[PDB]
RNA sequence: UUCUCUUUUAUCUU
C-alpha cells in the first residue's frame, strides 16, 4: 500500500506525477539499484506568455537538461516544415550549470538521468477574449546518428547526431488530449526505458542538424537551434518521451496563460564542481515504488484539463 | 478534482488484486 | 507449473523459443518493466534456396531489423576473406516500414528491441544427390566504432561505425552444432544483455565499411553491403548474438532447401505513422517469464536437426 | 454552453565469489571471482588482471595516477609540480596490464579480434611503501571521478564544409581538484581503494577500434573540452580498447623536495568479456552465473558503506 | 521431441527443481 | 583490520535490519 | 463506482 514504500520511494512517485500539489519538492532520488553519489535538482520554470493570434504555436517538452521547452510558431492549421526552427527556453540558471561555451558543458557534471518531466498551462484570459484549442500527444524521440559519404579531398564518410522519430510531430497521433484553450492543460512524461540508465553530457552541440550539415542528410523534418553557445545549448538527451503541444490561436483572439515546467533530474557531480557539496547517495532500491511508477504511468491519460494538476 | 489523488487511487486499485 | 506465468509472459516465451509450433501471433510483448506503447512485429521469411556445389555458403542471421539474413559463398573448405561481401535478404515489407532512402528509416518508428530470433533450414533435395554438412555457432557481434585521422585540409579525425567480433566468423566456434546437410537444422538467438534495452533506428547506413571508408581501416574482416537504399539497408543493431551457419556443398552435390526466419521485435511507433494504430502497452513485469527465459536459453543446444525443431 | 470534445536467504557460489573479487582480492589465495550473478547468463570469459609495479616518485612533484575502466591498461600516470594539478599542458601515459597485446593485437584496428564487448566487475588498487621511515615524506590523497566517455560535435571549414564528431571525455575536470569525498594521509601509511559500477546494472560495453589518443589525431584539445590529454602511445604496445561503467579512481602522491618516496602498486581487475568463437580464449569460457538477488544488493550496500579508501596496513 | 515440448520440460523441471 | 572482515561485518550489519 | 447473463475470443490442464 502507501506503507510498503520507503520514504525515497513515495517521494520519488510524487516529484514524478504531482509537483504543484506540494509546498516542497518531495523528490530525493531514484529508488533503483544505483546508490552512488548524485545530485537531485528539481527544475521549475514559470513563464507569463501570450500567444500569437492566427498562428499555431508548437511546444516541445523534451529531455534536454537546463532547457524547459522548445517552441516555434507556424501558420494556423499547419505543422512544422523544413523551414521551421525551434528555439529553447531555459530553466533558471542554465549557464551556471553548463557554462557559456559549447565545450564546457561537462565541467560541472558528467552524466545524468531524468526522473520526472511535467508541464502545465494556466489560461489567464477573460471570457471575452480567449479562443482556440490545445492539442497534446507524445513522441518517442530518441537521439541517434546518420552516416553518409562526403566528397572532400580525400573523400570521407561523416557521422553526426540525428533526431529520430521527430516526424511524429507532424501529425496528431490517435492517442491525444484536445480541448479548448481556456481549459488549459497538464501532462507529464516518463522513462521510455526498462531501467534508469545514465546518459553522458554532450559537448559542442548547438544546432541540429549541426553546422555544415544539410537538413536533408539528417532525415530530421525540421531544425533545432539553441542559439548562442553563451546563452543556451544542447547538453544531452534523456530517456523520456517528448511531450508535443499544439496551441491554435484564431485571428483576433487574446490567448494569455502561464506556463510551468517540472523536471526531477539526477546528475553525477564532478568532484571539482561547487555542486558536489550538495550531493548525496542515490536512494536505495524500492521494488514497490518502481512497480507503482510503471503501472501509474501507463494508467494515466495523455493529459488532463488545466483545472486539475 | 485533484492530481495526486488520481495517482494515490491507481496505486491502491492495482494493489488490491 | 506454467500457470505462474502471465498470459503475455507465456506468449512471449513461445515467440522466443518455438514460433514455428504456433499458427500466428506468438507474442504480445516483453513482460519486462517497460509498459509504454509499442508494436509487436512477428517477422517471418520463407526463402527457397539452392546451394552452389563446391561452395561453402555462409549465412548470418543477426539482428538487423527488416533484414532476415546475410549470405555469401566461398570456395569449399575456406572462410570469408577481406574479399568477401555479404548481401541482405529481407523480411517481407522492408520498404513498407523503413522507406526507400537511407534517411527515412526513422519515419515510421524511432527505436526497437528484439525478443526472439529463430531460423530453420529444411532440406528439399533427394537422398541420392545431397551431400555436405551444416555447421553452426553463434557470435557476440556488437556494433561499435573506429577512430582514425584523415589528411584533408584542414587535417581532421573521422569516426564511423565498425563491427567488432566479426572475426568469429572465420572459424568454426568450439561450441557448435554440425551434422549432415540432409538433417537440416533449427536454432535461435537470445538477448546478449542483462536486460532489454531499447536501441535507436540508424539513418544513412547502406554499407559497412561506409562509402569512402577503406576496409580494415575498420578492422572488420569483410564487407557488408545492403545495396540500393531503395530496396534494403541497415536500420539498426539489436542486442542479440548473431547466428552463423556454414553449409558446405561438396562437388556435384544437389543441396536445396527452404529457409524460415522468425523475429519478435518491439518498436516504438511514431504518432504520424499509420503503424501506430496497432500499438499497445508493453506487457508489465512477469518476473517468472524473465527468469525462465534466461534459464531455458542457457539450457538449449546451439542448434538441433530439422525434425527435432 | 460549450460542448466537451469526445475523447477516445544466502548467497550462491558465484554470487559470493562476485562480492570477493569486487571488494577484497588481496585477501584471497585465488581469484575468488567467477562471473556476475546478474540477469545475463550467456557465454563469457572471466579474466583477473593483476599488475605489480615498483615505483619511485619524483621529489617536488605531485604524481597523479588514474585507475580507469580501460581494458588492458592498469592505470595512467603523469606528474606536475608539487601543489599543482594537471593542466592543458599535461598528458597521461598508460601502464599496460600483463599481456595487453596478446588480448588486443598490435594495431589500433585489432582490438576487437579476440573479444567483442565487456563489463567490469571490479577495479581495485593498492600502494605499498618500500621507503625507509626517515627518507619518505609527503602524502597520498584519493577521490573518485564519474568519468564517462562521450562525444563532441563541431564544424570544420574544409572543402566542402563539414561537421566532425569524435570521442571526448567528460568528467575529467574533476581531477583538477581534490574531491570533498576523499582519503588523505601520510604517504608511508600506503593506501587501498576500489571502484564500483556507476550504472543500475551491468550492461555490456563494446570494444573500441582505432583509438590511441584523446584528443584524437588532428583534434585540438580546445575542440574536445577535455582539461588535458590522454596518450596511449604506439599502437603496437598500448591503446584504448574501451571504457567501462566504473567510476575512475584518482590518486595524488605529494612528494615534497628531497623526499624519497618508493613503493609498490598493485592493480586488481576482474572483467567479463564476450569471447569471439575464433579466439583462443573461447576454450576457457563459461556462462555468466545466474541472477543472485542477494549478491546484487549486498554489492550495492557494501559499496556505499565502505570509505573512500583505507591505509595499506588494512587492505 | 518438439521444440515447445523440450521447452515446457525445462521450465516445469526448473519450477520443481528450485523447490 | 582485515578487508574481507570489514565486508562480512557490513553484510551481517545490514542483513540484520531484516 | 456494483453484480449477474450470454457473450466472444484466448490459453492452461486431461
Ligand atoms: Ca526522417
Ligand atoms: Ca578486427
Ligand atoms: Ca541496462
Ligand atoms: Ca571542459
Ligand atoms: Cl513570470
Amino acid at each position: 500500500a502507501l506503507t510498503r514504500l520507503s520514504q525515497p520511494g513515495l517521494a520519488f512517485l510524487k516529484c514524478a506525477f504531482a509537483p504543484p500539489d506540494f509546498n516542497t519538492d518531495p523528490g530525493k532520488g531514484i529508488p533503483d539499484r544505483f546508490e552512488g553519489k548524485v545530485v537531485s535538482r528539481k527544475d521549475v520554470l514559470n513563464q507569463s506568455i501570450s500567444f500569437t493570434a492566427g498562428q499555431d504555436t508548437f511546444i516541445l517538452i523534451a529531455p534536454t537538461p537546463g532547457v524547459a521547452y522548445w517552441s516555434a510558431s507556424v501558420p494556423a492549421g499547419t505543422f512544422p516544415t523544413s523551414a521551421t526552427t525551434f528555439n529553447p527556453v531555459n530553466y533558471p540558471g542554465f549557464t551556471s550549470m553548463f557554462g557559456t561555451t559549447s565545450t564546457s558543458r561537462s565541467d560541472q557534471v558528467s552524466s545524468f538521468r531524468y526522473a520526472s518531466m511535467n508541464v502545465g498551462i494556466y489560461p489567464t484570459s477573460n471570457l471575452m477574449q480567449f479562443a482556440g484549442s490545445i492539442t497534446v500527444w507524445k513522441c518517442p524521440v530518441k537521439l541517434s546518428t546518420v552516416q553518409f559519404p562526403v566528397a572532400t579531398d580525400p573523400a570521407t564518410s561523416s557521422l553526426v547526431h540525428t533526431l529520430v522519430g521527430l516526424d511524429g510531430v507532424l501529425a496528431v497521433g490517435p492517442d491525444n488530449f484536445s480541448e479548448s484553450f481556456i481549459k488549459g492543460v497538464f501532462s507529464q512524461s516518463a522513462c521510455n526505458e526498462p531501467d534508469f540508465e545514465f546518459n553522458d553530457i554532450l559537448e559542442g552541440i548547438q544546432t541540429l542538424p549541426p553546422a555544415n550539415v544539410s537538413l536533408g542528410s539528417t532525415g530530421q523534418p525540421f531544425t533545432m537551434d539553441s542559439g548562442a553557445e553563451a546563452t543556451s545549448g544542447v547538453v544531452g538527451w534523456g530517456n523520456m518521451d517528448t511531450i508535443v503541444i499544439r496551441v491554435s490561436a484564431p485571428e483576433g483572439a487574446v490567448n494569455s496563460a502561464i506556463l510551468k515546467a517540472w523536471s526531477c533530474i539526477e546528475y553525477r557531480p564532478n568532484p571539482n564542481a561547487m555542486l558536489y557539496q550538495f550531493g548525496h547517495d542515490s536512494p536505495p532500491l524500492d521494488e514497490v515504488a518502481l512497480q507503482e511508477y510503471r503501472t501509474v504511468a501507463r494508467s494515466l491519460p495523455v493529459a488532463v484539463i488545466a483545472a486539475q494538476n | 478534482a485533484s492530481m495526486w489523488e488520481r495517482v494515490k487511487s491507481i496505486i491502491k486499485s492495482s494493489l488490491a488484486a
